[PDB]
C-alpha cells in the first residue's frame, strides 16, 4: 500500500519554527515531487510549496516565500517542510501530496494532515463534565470544556457505543480555550441499569479522562 | 552523470544561443552572399514538456552585427545588419 | 496572475440529481486540471485528472470535461455520501492554484429537531462557572434559530453554537448551543429556557428547567 | 555593435549546446513520454561559409542523463539514458 | 587604380627584427584580409600568415609561428607583418596580397615584394669596371663587382639605350659578395664616336656610379 | 596535412601549342583553387579563381577546370610572353598551400650563340685581382658549355656563370661566364681563350685575347 505519513506539527510560538515530515512508504520518493498544501480554519485549500513542472523550480506561495523551505532525504524516503518565524495566520492543517506526471499534473496520494497552531498561549487539559439525562428515547453526554490546543478525541464505552453518537466541532471561547460537546441517544429503559462512559483524550496535554454519565440525584 | 533536476531545468523553454542563417532572416537579398552566412542569436528553444504548448518569446530586442555583403564576382563590403533577439520565453497554448 | 473561479460557491441537491460544478480559469491551461473531493477535516481525494480522466477507484458517476478556460465536474446521480467540498486545481502554469471550492449538501425532506436541555453539572458549579447546553437532534434543513431565555428574558452575547456534519444515511444535522455564565449569575436566576424555531416546527418549541 | 571577426568566429562550425528532443534520438520508445521531452547536447552547428561543405563531427562521446520514463496513466520511473555528443567539428565536402 | 604598396624590408642581423607595411590605396583595407606570401631565393611561393576562411583565425606557417604577427591600422589603411628573432632561412622576398571573397578564395592584388635578407654582413657598394670591346656588330659592357646585398640596377645612357641590353642575374661569389655583368650589343661603326655610359645603382649602400665604356688603347 | 602536387615540374612548348598543367590536392577542396602566373622575381598575378573563372583582364587562352582533388590550367595557344612559373594555390581548407610550381619555357628553333671575350680593366688590376668575362649572346637551347684556357691549360673551379631569363620577343638566352684570378697569375700567362660548345655550333667556337 502506497501512502504518505506526515508528522511533526502541533503548537508553536509566534516567531518559532517547525518542520513537517512526509514519509513515503510502498514507493521511492526520488521518482516524484512532493507538494505541500494547507488549509486554514473554515477556509479553502491554499497551495504552499513544491517543484513546479514549468521550469522545474521549487516555487513558494507569496504569503510564505523565504520562511518555508522544502527538502528531502531520499535515504529516509522522506520530504520536509521547514517553516520559520511562523505568523498567526499560518495556523492550518498542512497536507503533503504526491505530484505526479503519469496522471498528468495531478496529486494522487496525500498525507493525513498535521494541525499546526501558532499562538503564544499554552497547553491546557480539558475539564470533563456530564450531561445527565432528564425528565422512548433519551439523550445524555459529556461537556469537554476548556482545553488548548485542538484536537480532542471522544468515544463512548471505549469504542463499543457509536450508534447515536454526535461529537460536535469545538467552538472557540472568548477566553482563548476551546470547548466541545459529545452526546448520545440511547433507550430510556436502559438508563440507570446500563453504564455509559465517555472517553476523552487530549493528546497535546497527555490527558485522558473517562467520565461516567448517569441520571442526576433527581 | 547529469541529475534529473539538472537536465529538466536546463532543457526547459529559455533563450538559447542559436545559429541562424541570414538568408532566412532576409529572404529578399538573393543577389547577395553573406559572410558569415549565419549569426549567433538568442532565440527561444527547448521543451515545454507539455505538448501543443509552445515555446515562444514574450520579450524581444534588436542586435546589430557587422556582416560582409558580397556581390558575386563583382565586390564585397562590410555593412551593418540588424537581427531580432529573444530576451524572455514562455510556454503558451498554440 | 492566474485565477480559478468555481460555480456555484455552494449547492443543495436531492439524492438522484445531476449536479454540475463549473470552474473557470482566467487563462488557458489545456487539460491540466484536476478535481478533488474533501470530506470535512480529512485529506482531499483525487476524483479527476487531466480534465476528463477518472482516477482509478472513483465511482463512475463522477466525470470531468473541458479545456482552455472552462471546466466541469459532473455527478450524474448524487448519493447521500457525496456531500463534501469539491475543488478544481491547476498545476501546469505557475502558480498552482485551487478554486474557492463548492460545498455540496444533500437536500432532503424537512425534519424537525428533537430538543433537549441539560443544566450544568454540580462539579462545574464548584469551579465557579456554569454551562447550560441545548441539543437540537437530527433535523433538516440546517437553518435553525436557538434562543436562550432566563426568567423569560431573551439573552445575547453569552452563548455559542456548533453543528454536526451531515448524516450519511438520513442526511440530517445536529446542533449544540452552550449558554455560559458565572456561578453567581446562574444562582440569582430560576428559569433557564432554550427556544428552537425551525421550518419543521409549526411553532417554536421551548425546553426548560428550573434551578 | 558586434564586430565582423567576432561574428565570423562565433558563427563558424563548432560544437554548440543544442536542445534535442528525446523521441528523435530514441524513435523506438513511443510507448513512453519522457520528462524532460528534450535534453541539452553539444552538437555540431554553425555555417561553413562555404556551401556543399557541411558541418559534421569528427570526434564523438557519450553522456549519461537521468530522464523520467513515463507509461501514461500507469506509472513513472527515473532511468539513465545515454546520448551522443559532439567533441570536435569540421567542415567537410558532401554526399 | 587599386594597389598595395609595401615597404619596411632590407637588411637585418640574425635575431634582429623588422616590420613590413602593406599600404592600400584605391580601396578600404578593413573590407579585406591581407595575407603574406614569401619566396626564398629560387624556391617556390610559400604562404606565411593571414586570417583564414575556415574559422576566421590568424594562421601562420610552422617555420614562422611564434615570431611573426600580422596586424593592421585602418586609419592608416595599412597592414603590417612584424618579424622577430629572424634566422637565415627567413631570407626572402615578402609579398602582401589581398585575399578576397567575391572572387572566392583568391588574391587579386599583390604588393611589389620587399627583399628581407638576414645576414651578419654589412652593406658593400659595387666596383664598376668597363668590359671593353675588341677587334657587323660589337659587344661592350660593365662588370659590377663585389656588392651586398641585392639588388643592383643597371641602365645605359640614362635610359636611352635599351635595345640589345642584357643585364645578368647576380651570382654569389665564394667571397660572400655578389657580382654581375650588364652588356649591350651596338654597331661597330658606332664605337669610338658614340658614347656609351652604364648607370649602376645600389640603393642599399646609397651608391650610384656612371662608367664611360670605350675601346682601350687598342 | 594537405599537399598540392603540380604536373609536370617543368616543360618546353612551342608557340601555338596547347599546354595543360595539372594540380593534385591530396584532399577535397571543391572549386577552391586559384592559379597564378609569376614572371621571375616579379609579383605573382592572378589568372584563374574558383577553379574555372577567368580573372578580369587576363587573356582568353588561359582557362581553368576541375573540382575535388584534380584541377587543370590550360593555355590553348602558347605565346612567347607566357614563359613563367605557374602555381596553383589552395586557400579554403587550412593551411593554405601552393603547388611546387611549373616552369614553362618557350621551345623555339636552334640558335648558335654569338661569342665575345673581355679582358680585365686596368682599373681592376690595381685591386690585385682580375675578372675575365665571356659573353654567349642570344642562343637556344639554354644548355651550353664554356671552357676557359690559359696558354691552353684547361681551367677549373675558378669560373662562374649566369644566364639570362628567356627573351620575351625572340625566346633566346644569353650567358656570361667570369674567370677570376690574382693579378700575379694573370701577369705570367699570355693567351686567354673562351671555348663555347653548342647545338648550334658545328664545332666549338673559341674567342681569345693576348695580354
Amino acid at each position: 500500500e502506497v501512502q504518505l505519513v506526515e508528522s511533526g506539527g502541533g503548537l508553536v510560538q509566534p516567531g518559532g519554527s517547525l518542520r513537517l515530515s512526509c514519509a513515503a512508504s510502498g514507493f521511492t520518493i526520488s521518482d516524484y515531487w512532493i507538494h505541500w498544501v494547507r488549509q486554514a480554519p473554515g477556509k479553502g485549500l491554499e497551495w504552499v510549496a513544491g517543484i513546479t513542472p514549468a521550469g522545474g523550480y521549487t516555487y513558494y506561495a507569496d504569503s510564505v516565500k523565504g520562511r518555508f523551505t522544502i527538502s528531502a532525504d531520499t535515504s529516509k524516503n522522506t520530504a520536509y517542510l521547514q517553516m520559520n518565524s511562523l505568523r498567526a495566520e499560518d495556523t492550518a492543517v498542512y497536507y503533503c501530496a504526491r505530484f505526479v506526471f503519469f496522471l498528468p499534473y495531478a496529486m494522487d496520494y496525500w498525507g493525513q494532515g498535521t494541525l499546526v497552531t501558532v499562538s503564544s498561549a499554552s497547553t491546557k487539559g480539558p475539564s470533563v463534565f456530564p450531561l445527565a439525562p432528564s425528565s422512548g428515547t433519551a439523550a445524555l453526554g459529556c461537556l469537554v470544556k476548556d482545553y488548548f490546543p485542538e484536537p480532542v478525541t471522544v468515544s463512548w464505552n471505549s469504542g463499543a457505543l457509536t450508534s447515536g453518537v454526535h461529537t460536535f466541532p469545538a467552538v472557540l471561547q472568548s477566553s482563548g480555550l476551546y470547548s466541545l460537546s459529545s452526546v448520545v441517544t440511547v433507550p430510556s429503559s436502559s438508563l440507570g441499569t446500563q453504564t455509559y462512559i465517555c472517553n476523552v483524550n487530549h493528546k497535546p496535554s497527555n490527558t485522558k479522562v473517562d467520565k461516567k454519565v448517569e441520571p442526576k440525584s433527581c | 552523470v547529469v541529475k534529473f533536476m539538472d537536465v529538466y531545468q536546463r532543457s526547459y523553454c529559455h533563450p538559447i544561443e542559436t545559429l541562424v542563417d541570414i538568408f532566412q532572416e532576409y529572404p529578399d537579398e538573393i543577389e547577395y552572399i553573406f559572410k558569415p552566412s549565419c549569426v549567433p542569436l538568442m532565440r527561444c528553444g527547448g521543451c515545454c514538456n507539455d505538448e501543443g504548448l509552445e515555446c515562444v518569446p514574450t520579450e524581444e530586442s534588436n542586435i546589430t552585427m557587422q556582416i560582409m555583403r558580397i556581390k558575386p564576382h563583382q565586390g564585397q563590403h562590410i555593412g551593418e545588419m540588424s537581427f531580432l533577439q529573444h530576451n524572455k520565453c514562455e510556454c503558451r497554448p498554440k | 496572475d492566474i485565477q480559478m473561479t468555481q460555480s456555484p460557491s455552494s449547492l443543495s441537491a436531492s439524492v438522484g440529481d445531476r449536479v454540475t460544478i463549473t470552474c473557470r480559469a482566467s487563462q488557458d491551461v489545456s487539460t491540466a486540471v484536476a478535481w478533488y473531493q474533501q470530506k470535512p477535516g480529512k485529506a482531499p481525494k483525487l476524483l479527476i485528472y487531466s480534465a476528463s480522466f477518472l482516477y482509478s477507484g472513483v465511482p463512475s458517476r463522477f466525470s470531468g470535461s473541458g479545456s482552455g478556460t472552462d471546466f466541469t465536474l459532473t455527478i450524474s446521480s448524487l448519493q447521500p455520501e457525496d456531500f463534501a467540498t469539491y475543488y478544481c486545481q491547476q498545476s501546469y502554469t505557475t502558480p498552482p492554484t485551487f478554486g474557492q471550492g463548492t460545498k455540496v449538501e444533500i437536500k432532503r425532506t424537512v425534519a424537525a429537531p428533537s430538543v433537549f436541555i441539560f443544566p450544568p453539572s454540580d462539579e462545574q458549579l464548584k469551579s465557579g462557572t456554569a454551562s447550560v447546553v441545548c441539543l437540537l437532534n437530527n433535523f433538516y434543513p440546517r437553518e435553525a434559530k436557538v434562543q436562550w431565555k432566563v426568567d423569560n428574558a431573551l439573552q445575547s452575547g453569552n452563548s455559542q453554537e456548533s453543528v454536526t456534519e451531515q448524516d450519511s444515511k438520513d442526511s440530517t444535522y445536529s446542533l449544540s448551543s452552550t449558554l455560559t455564565l458565572s456561578k453567581a449569575d446562574y444562582e440569582k436566576h430560576k428559569v433557564y429556557a432554550c427556544e428552537v424555531t425551525h421550518q419543521g416546527l409549526s411553532s417554536p418549541v421551548t425546553k426548560s428547567f428550573n434551578r
